[PDB]
């Protein structure tokens, strides 16, 4: 009171010092049951992979993808993400995903990277410098490599020009390095642009087949449809907490309500656009929200000149959640709020320091 | 397998009155016993709605469709701008068991019809992007509202048992939201699909305009009455 | 080539203004704890120029 009044002495009266509000205890987040997982299983567990110059392209949209399990897998030798960190990929998301799967050499794994050149990087597949996404490569010597030679897999070696980013060349035209024309028959200056792979079980690390899948994300103006699941938790009641119901955030105490929502609404507001009822996305029941209590505090004093003991009144607050003045002395509950410090009597005198609802206090003790 | 027909399906393009039909819930908010004023795209009261007894019609901002259906003759709808493989096209068909929604660069013929002895009105189906399957939409009155805003396709629907003969009845019935599509297309025209076997289709089409309405919510949160503010001075 | 110039690459949290960090410890990128041993999902945070 002295600090608010900016004086070292106070005369008899009642003064309003500050406010009081119940602090939230914990937080809860609710979300639907989560379904329609992206079909990453049939890509990373596919029986066969196409050639490097015939890389399989797959479109991913309208599903939920959990990258945590992909990241936590220890069976993948190379997992390189350039545009974004893999850990934070579960939060942000784009409108569609393109997957390019193929098989290359162990020594050619670093050909497919921004600012990289090579036989594959200039004749089979090219990645732009500004490319964003991830690349996952893992050895396939035990499966793709053959004792008789996995000659089914081939790679482009000859072309007059290079490859543009995200461009596929599958042309089988006889490359003509020189100026000597060829009528479809390779000669002195004509060679076949494609060469077969000769993987064997005993070849050595670096020449073994390696399965490589490159994931790219695009953010066309259409709304984003593919990204990580939204983690949820349990719910509590009869406690002032803060909540994030399906993106709708707010603080208050949640109780069971008798309102009957019509089967397609999600929440309700009474008037002046203040939400009062919600529906949890999982249990599909109607809950009621009440703002947890708050109110001002006032001090009753008989004047500094007389004494030094005071009384404290919390305005419009039930005498159930008051909290050194937590218990103190006898506590009275009045239509004006709650009062601590004074004593209730059965007499009736003139009114000295008004309090409210027809009652007031005075100094005898108070 | 699609060929042009001989007779021209020149359905008489009559006009009739809208009365007080074509009101839908604007959002997913619950309100009890309150009057709420909202500005959005609606069908004006006592408007001029076109009656057909299969031309190509413009889409404009939105479309209100009404069918005095008897034994499920109408089957589907087509949406697009160029109606070929040069631009994305949308197709919706409610067959005997389910509803199928496709977004592809279809190659339609010059006269679509479902035919009976599934989909054979397109010569080719290339670059398919979006697919969807769900429960069927459908002496009954079938009312639908189609809107397309910022890459979202909203479809509202309502079914009514009626005994009146020809024109729309006098009454009130709000339209509940049915389906949402998160796809971005710039549709400008649309077409109706009939399963006419090789061997007479009455419906109503109206357009929408932006305006303000006043809606009344009862105790249970159902829209029971509305007022059009851009009308006679008493309404204002 | 100069390799005396190194910069941080991974951190548990962001740096406060006018803050200095010189500790060089393995980073546990993955859920598997490195336990002070470099391995899978465990990297040195200092990268040279
Ligand atoms: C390919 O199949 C294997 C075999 O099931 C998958 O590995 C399983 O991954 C789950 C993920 O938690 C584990 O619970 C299982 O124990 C694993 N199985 C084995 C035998 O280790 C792998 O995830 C699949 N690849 C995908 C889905 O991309
Ligand atoms: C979301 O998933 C939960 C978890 O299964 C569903 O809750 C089940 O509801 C049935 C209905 O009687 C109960 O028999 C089960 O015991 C509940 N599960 C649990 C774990 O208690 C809930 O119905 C689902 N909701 C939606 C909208 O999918
Ligand atoms: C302060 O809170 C208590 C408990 O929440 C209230 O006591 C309740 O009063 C109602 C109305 O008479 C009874 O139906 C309950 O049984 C009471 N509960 C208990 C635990 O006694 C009290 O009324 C509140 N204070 C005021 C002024 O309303
Ligand atoms: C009505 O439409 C449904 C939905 O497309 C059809 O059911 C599908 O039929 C195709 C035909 O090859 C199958 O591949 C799908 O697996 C079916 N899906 C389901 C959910 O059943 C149905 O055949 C159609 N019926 C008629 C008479 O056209
Ligand atoms: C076939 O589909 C692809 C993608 O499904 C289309 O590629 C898009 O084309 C638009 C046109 O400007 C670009 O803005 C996009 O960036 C492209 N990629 C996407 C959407 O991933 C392609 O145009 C389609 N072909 C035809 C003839 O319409
Ligand atoms: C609005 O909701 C109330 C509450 O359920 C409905 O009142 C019920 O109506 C049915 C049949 O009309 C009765 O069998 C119930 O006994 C009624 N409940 C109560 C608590 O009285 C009411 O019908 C709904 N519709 C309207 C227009 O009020
Ligand atoms: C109260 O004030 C009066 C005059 O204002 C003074 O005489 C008296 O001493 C004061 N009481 C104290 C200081 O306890
Ligand atoms: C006196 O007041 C107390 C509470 O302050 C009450 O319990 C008691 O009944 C009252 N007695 C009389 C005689 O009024
Ligand atoms: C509807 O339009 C027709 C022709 O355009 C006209 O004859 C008729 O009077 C109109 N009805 C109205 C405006 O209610
Ligand atoms: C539709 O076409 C218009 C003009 O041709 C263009 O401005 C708009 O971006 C297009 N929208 C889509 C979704 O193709």
């Amino acid at each position: 009171t002295k600090c608010t009044l900016k004086s070292f002495t106070v005369e008899k009266g009642i003064y309003q010092t500050s406010n009081f509000r119940v602090q939230p205890t914990e937080s809860i987040v609710r979300f639907p049951n989560i379904t329609n997982l992206c079909p990453f299983g049939e890509v990373f567990n596919a029986t066969r992979f196409a050639s490097v110059y015939a890389w399989n392209r797959k479109r991913i949209s309208n599903c939920v993808a959990d990258y945590s399990v992909l990241y936590n897998s220890a069976s993948f030798s190379t997992f390189k993400c350039y545009g974004v960190s893999p850990t934070k990929l579960n939060d942000l998301c784009f409108t569609n995903v393109y997957a390019d799967s193929f098989v290359i050499r162990g020594d050619e794994v670093r050909q497919i990277a921004p600012g990289q050149t090579g036989k594959i990087a200039d004749y089979n597949y090219k990645l732009p410098d500004d490319f964003t996404g991830c690349v996952i490569a893992w050895n396939s010597n035990n499966l793709d490599s053959k004792v008789g030679g996995n000659y089914n897999y081939r790679y482009r070696l000859f072309r007059k020009s290079n490859l543009k980013p995200f461009e596929r060349d599958i042309s089988t035209e006889i490359y003509q390095a020189g100026s000597k024309p060829c009528n479809g028959v390779e000669g002195f200056n004509c060679y076949f642009p494609l060469q077969s792979y000769g993987f064997q079980p005993t070849n050595g690390v670096g020449y073994q087949p390696y399965r490589v899948v490159v994931l790219s994300f695009e953010l066309l103006h259409a709304p984003a449809t593919v990204c990580g699941p939204k983690k949820s938790t349990n719910l509590v009641k009869n406690k002032c907490v803060n909540f994030n119901f399906n993106g709708l955030t707010g603080t208050g105490v949640l109780t069971e309500s008798n309102k009957k929502f019509l089967p397609f609404q999600q929440f309700g507001r009474d008037i002046a656009d203040t939400t009062d009822a919600v529906r949890d996305p999982q249990t599909l029941e109607i809950l009621d929200i009440t703002p947890c209590s708050f109110g001002g505090v006032s001090v009753i004093t008989p004047g500094t000149n007389t004494s030094n003991q005071v009384a404290v009144l919390y305005q419009g607050v039930n005498c159930t959640e008051v909290p050194v003045y937590s218990t103190g002395s006898n506590v009275f509950q009045t239509r004006a709020g709650c009062l601590i410090g004074a004593e209730h009597v059965n007499n009736s005198y003139e009114c000295d320091i008004p309090i409210g609802a027809g009652i007031c206090a005075s100094y005898q003790s108070i | 397998q699609c060929v042009n027909l001989r007779t021209r399906t020149q359905l008489p393009p009559a006009y009739t009155n809208s009365f007080t039909r074509g009101v839908y819930y604007p959002d997913k908010v619950f309100r009890s016993s309150v009057l709420h004023s909202t500005q959005d795209l609606f069908l004006p009261f006592f408007s001029n709605v076109t009656w057909f007894h299969n031309p190509v019609l413009p889409f404009n901002d939105g479309v209100y469709f009404a069918s005095t259906e008897k034994s499920n003759i109408i089957r589907g709808w087509i949406f697009g701008t160029t109606l070929d493989s040069k631009t994305q096209s949308l197709l919706i068909v409610n067959n005997a068991t389910n509803v199928v929604i496709k977004v592809c660069e279809f190659q339609f013929c010059n006269d679509p019809f479902l035919d009976v002895y599934e989909s054979g009105v397109y010569s080719s189906a290339n670059n398919c992007t979006f697919e969807y399957v769900s429960q069927p939409f459908l002496k009954n009155l079938r009312e639908f509202v189609f809107k397309n805003i910022d890459g979202y396709f909203k479809i509202y629907s309502k079914h009514t048992p009626i005994n009146l003969v020809r024109d729309l009845p006098q009454g009130f019935s709000a339209l509940e939201p049915l389906v949402d599509l998160p796809i971005g297309i710039n549709i400008t025209r649309f077409q109706t699909l009939l399963a006419l076997h090789r061997s007479a289709a009455a419906y109503y089409v109206g357009y929408l305009q932006p305006r303000t309405f006043l809606l009344k919510y009862n105790e249970n949160g159902t829209i029971t009455d509305a007022v059009d503010c851009a009308l006679d001075p008493l309404s204002e």
